[PDB]
RNA sequence: AUUAAUAGGGACGGUCGGGGGCAUCAGUAUUCAAUUGUCAGAGGUGAAAUUCUUGGAUUUAUUGAAGACUAACUACUGCGAAAGCAUUUGCCAAGGACGUUUUCAUUAAUCAAGAACGAAA
């Protein structure tokens, strides 16, 4: 039926492993058949009949593609209820090179964290960064947001323009 | 003028980056019926002729692509095209073919 | 079972949810249910509950017509856009499953 | 083992139209040899000067002149080449150092004056 | 012939690279056109506005034409003189590391002047 499949790297599989025989214990809840191929290192969200609704597979599909992109398997698991849906945005075609590419990496992150966990503060949404891409999840108000700080943030706009605009919006908020 | 066969091969000599020789030597040979030693000459001019001279050597393939035009043939000129294309640039080989046509 | 089915293509995008249920072929969809249809405000395009109330009609003109079930061609925006599927599929599509009409091999088949 | 053997092993060699390199490999490949420094006492290059086998040019500047002018091909077959033209200009100061060895170590005259136009004369 | 700088050129052979020039074929994604089913919205926004819309806006599917790029695999991975660099495969020429009791014996080190490549517009 249906499937759908997403490879990971070496670095979430063994942390899978430890809560893939939970994702399968919570998959079986929704009736959503759940692989833990460690000879190909991709899960694939696969449907079944026994199942009621096959949204919830590609709302696990986010999750498993969630818990590929080292996010915490417990970060993961709130996207099978309904009001919280994902964002893995890949920004791998931003620059080539390595350099450049490095620069705006850490902007995007600032100084011991505080400038991830300030977009996390002002579009309420949790930001992961984890390799090549900027994974998201909250509402979409404030996930539109999200996907504005991380596609501009790759080239050369700094997150200062970003928080500036997020500090002026939080605060004409109570009124 | 250069009329014989020792003439024009004379001038090579002293001419060694002249495809005008072989523009006329071409236009000498092919007239005895016998274009052979004209596909010769412009293949010739080609190994003869310095390589720092571009206004001669794409000359050279418009030179065989053209004789290629009324004498030649279907593959002949194409397969002398595509080795313009390699040798040289594609469109301006095309905008001269173009004009050919 | 007699496999009364057609192809359903719900495009759960960031913006809006829009749903229109194809044919066994692509062309001739039986029912397009619009998600801003069932709710007037302009906001609520992108609302799993509109498209909630808009599966109500997409289960009704596939039973009017004869479609008993529907293979879910879920769609999300893809290509040069965010690319990741959006609020309108959870509740759209487990509504016409709510509805008794019968899933199977479904896919999510957009760009 | 019969040392001037080899040497005539050699004066063949060097008459097979090969490099004093490509007698060296040769001898050490298939006749057990282990250089010319070894126990006949003559320099591979030297024995060739000695019995009339010797070439025109520098073995050493000979095979990059005529990689100088054979690599100026490929840029003739494209100006936008901009690596084998720079290529071109570090190999074309590959063989005018050689040869400038030659004019102060009395191999060649210094009035040679190696160019790349007349090198593919040179290379052949 | 004082030695063959575990200096250097040059030569062989096993390798390898997202190197570059050309070519090969493959891949999704986009626009426009031909056209069917159907519409009260579609797009956009914090709420709107704006924009097209029984001129069918809009969704699905099909065909044609044109332009760009190699996501997931895919990374602190290699390469390119630097700039820069990712489908399959080749042509031509360039290159890191390799071993020779292979060849030369300083041919070798920094570069004003002066020239070549070349990141944005």
């Amino acid at each position: 039926e249906s499937s759908f499949m997403t490879l990971f790297p070496k670095y979430r599989e063994s942390y899978l492993k430890t809560i893939w025989n939970d994702v399968t214990r919570a998959l079986d809840k929704h009736n959503i058949a759940c692989v833990l191929d460690l000879v190909e290192g991709s899960m694939t969200v696969k449907t079944t009949r026994k199942t009621y609704d096959p949204a919830i597979i590609l709302k696990a599909r986010d999750l498993i593609k969630l818990l590929a992109r080292s996010v915490p398997f417990p970060q993961a698991v709130k996207i099978l209820q309904d009001d919280m849906a994902c964002d893995v945005i890949k920004i791998g075609n931003f620059v080539t090179n390595k350099e450049r590419f490095v620069k705006r990496r850490q902007r995007l992150v600032g100084p011991n964290g505080n400038t991830l966990k300030a977009l996390e503060l002002l579009t309420k949404c949790y930001i992961l960064v984890q390799g090549n891409t900027v994974s998201a999840m909250g509402p979409f108000k404030g996930l539109k947001e999200v996907r504005r700080v991380v596609e501009d943030c790759m080239k050369n706009i700094h997150p200062i323009y970003h928080i500036k605009e997020l500090m002026i919006k939080r605060e004409l908020a109570k009124r | 003028a250069p009329e014989s066969v020792a003439d024009f091969e004379r001038l090579l000599i002293g001419n060694p980056n002249s495809s005008v020789v072989w523009m006329n030597y071409m236009a000498f040979q092919l007239q005895l019926s016998e274009i052979e030693k004209a596909r010769e000459l412009a293949e010739r001019a080609l190994k003869t002729i310095n390589f720092r001279e571009e206004a001669e050597k794409l000359n050279i393939w418009i030179a065989m692509l053209n004789l290629e035009n009324t004498f030649g043939t279907e593959e002949t000129l194409e397969e002398v095209f595509s080795r313009a294309c390699q040798y040289m640039d594609s469109y301006t080989i095309h905008t001269k073919l173009l004009g050919i046509y | 079972n007699s496999q009364v089915f057609g192809v359903a293509r719900i495009y759960a995008s960031f913006n809006d949810t829009f749903v229109h249920v194809t044919d066994l072929s692509g062309k001739e969809t039986i029912a397009r249910v619009t998600g801003g249809m069932k709710v007037k405000a302009d906001r609520d395009e992108s609302s799993p509950y509109a498209a909630m109330l808009a599966a109500q009609d997409v289960a009704a003109k596939c039973k009017e017509v004869g479609i008993t079930a529907v293979h879910v061609k879920i769609r999300a925006t893809g290509g040069t856009r965010t690319k990741t599927p959006g609020p309108g599929g959870q509740a759209a599509l487990r509504a016409l499953a709510r509805s008794g009409l019968r899933i199977g091999r479904i896919e999510d088949v957009t760009p | 083992l019969s040392s001037e053997s080899v040497i005539e092993q050699i004066v063949k060699y060097a008459r097979k139209g090969l490099t004093p390199s490509q007698i060296g490999v040769l001898l050490r490949d298939a006749h057990g040899v282990t250089q010319a420094r070894v126990i006949t006492g003559n320099k591979i290059m030297r024995i060739l000067k000695s019995n009339g086998l010797a070439p025109e040019i520098p073995e050493d500047l000979y095979y990059l002149i005529k990689k100088a002018v054979s690599v100026r091909k490929h840029l003739e077959r494209n100006r936008k080449d901009k690596d084998a033209k720079f290529r071109l200009i570090l190999i074309e100061s590959r063989i005018h150092r050689l040869a400038r060895y030659y004019r102060t170590v009395a191999v060649l005259p210094p009035n040679w004056k190696y160019e790349s136009a007349t090198a593919s004369a040179l290379v052949n």
